[PDB]
């Protein structure tokens, strides 16, 4: 399909960014899209081929991109604002019918010392519930993370399962009067009693969180909140 | 200009579901209903061809004297759940114009609801806890918490798909030291509290 890089930008206001998308091999059009939450896809930019067809909408002296070779292209926008916190869209064509890529959520803020790691834990299913309904939910807790760009999952064995799960759609904020909240987001995973009362059963709980990298200036005391992997675990009881 | 149902549309499963939007430029010609998850891109549902289109649950209809598309669900399922795009291109161009979108919600059948608030022990010991307040149907809602320091997560509906049962849960949890259940789960259904 369409792709993009990265799946999540976290970068301080006045920095800049960059977005690459990649069309569909032979595709001729390509598009940009800014889309904030609320609201749909709005145009930024169509190049066809190599040339820029309609930039009528392309904000102001911030926003810039190329697609030089007529291939992948590059959205830039230089120097940033809060308000263009958003998930930026690429989408190619040959007529009418377009195919996205999975997108780049950005989050802009105001300083990068906002930005934490999640916490994870692992909740062990109650014995009432055990006894009360012949299953065992098991309940994921990621708390304390800034931003909201996190991937939370489930390996049972080894493995990632889908069943059983559901995951806030949606973070809470531990302080909603502030602006630069850090969030929460819980998950449960349910299995059978017989499943959970088996001690050779492995359960975990993945969080993936998009943060900085290697190439960020950091100075707090607390080490770099790098995009990393967080997770907690537990093993069935008898 | 596309414009689409405000909604959103909140339904219960099985329940028929109607978008309707309209174009203003009567020489567009290419009509798409796309749809998106709230952390995803748009893919496409259907096209809406000349004679419209049918696929399953889901029909399409273009009404171009009119100047609109619909779109009707029947018998919605929880999959059904996403946000519907209205697609039309610019009247002779080939850009599209993407509708603001109409979020649909569809709640979970639950017919065998078992309502109970569970206390959930950390596995790693540090004596931390939380709430789990579950298998209530879906005319119980779950409100935000009202006090600071407690969290109440939004109702969330699991699928053990192997079986065809599907449950609703709500997590909460505190670390106020006299935090009890019963503190953010208060009067809310016939649970069995433990």
């Amino acid at each position: 399909g369409v792709a993009q890089s990265p799946r999540y930008k976290i970068i301080e206001k006045r920095q800049s960014v960059a977005f690459w998308c990649n069309p569909i091999s032979g595709h001729a059009t390509l598009y940009w899209y800014q889309q904030i939450l609320g609201q749909g896809p709005k145009l930024l930019i169509q190049f066809q081929n190599n040339g820029v067809v309609d930039d009528s909408q392309l904000p102001k002296d911030r926003f810039s991109a190329e697609r030089l070779k007529g291939v992948d292209s590059t959205l830039k926008i230089q120097p940033a604002k809060l308000e263009d916190s958003a998930v930026y869209l690429c989408a190619s064509s040959q007529t009418y019918e377009q195919y996205f890529g999975p997108g780049t959520r950005l989050t802009v803020t105001e300083d990068l010392k906002n930005v934490f790691p999640p916490e994870v834990a692992v909740f062990e299913p109650s014995e009432a519930e055990i006894s009360h309904t012949q299953k065992a939910t098991l309940v994921c807790l990621a708390t304390g993370f800034y931003p909201d760009h996190v991937e939370l999952s489930w390996w049972v064995n080894g493995k990632e399962v889908h069943s059983g799960v559901c995951t806030d759609p949606q973070p809470l904020k531990e302080q909603p009067a502030l602006n630069d909240s850090r969030y929460a987001l819980s998950s449960r995973l349910r299995v059978s009693a017989t499943f959970w009362q088996n001690p050779r059963n492995h359960f975990r709980c993945q969080v993936q969180f998009y943060g900085l990298s290697e190439n960020d200036e950091w100075t707090q005391d607390r080490a770099k909140p790098v995009t990393q992997i967080v997770s907690a675990e537990a093993w069935g009881r008898a | 200009e596309v414009e689409q149902d405000p909604g959103p549309f909140n339904v219960p499963e099985g329940a028929t579901v109607a978008f309707n939007c309209t174009y203003s430029n009567s020489a567009s010609q290419s009509f798409f209903w796309y749809r998106q998850d709230c952390r995803k891109e748009p893919k496409l549902l259907m096209s809406v061809y000349s004679s419209g289109n049918e696929d399953g649950r889901f029909t399409a209809q273009l009404n171009r004297a009119s100047q609109y598309i619909s779109l009707l669900i029947r018998d919605s399922k929880l999959s059904d759940s996403a946000t519907y795009l209205c697609v039309v291109n610019r009247g002779s161009s080939y850009k599209l114009i993407f509708g603001s979108g109409t979020r649909l919600l569809v709640r979970p059948d639950i017919q065998n609801p078992d309502p109970a608030v569970y206390q959930l022990r950390d596995s790693k010991s540090s004596d931390k806890s939380v709430c789990l307040f579950t298998d209530f149907d879906s005319q119980t809602n779950v409100s935000q918490s009202k006090d600071s320091d407690v969290y109440i997560t939004d109702k969330c509906v699991l699928d053990m798909r192997s079986m065809d049962f599907k449950s609703n849960s709500a997590v909460a949890w505190s670390n106020k030291s006299d935090f009890a259940c019963a503190n953010a789960f208060n009067n809310s259904i016939i649970p069995e509290d433990t």
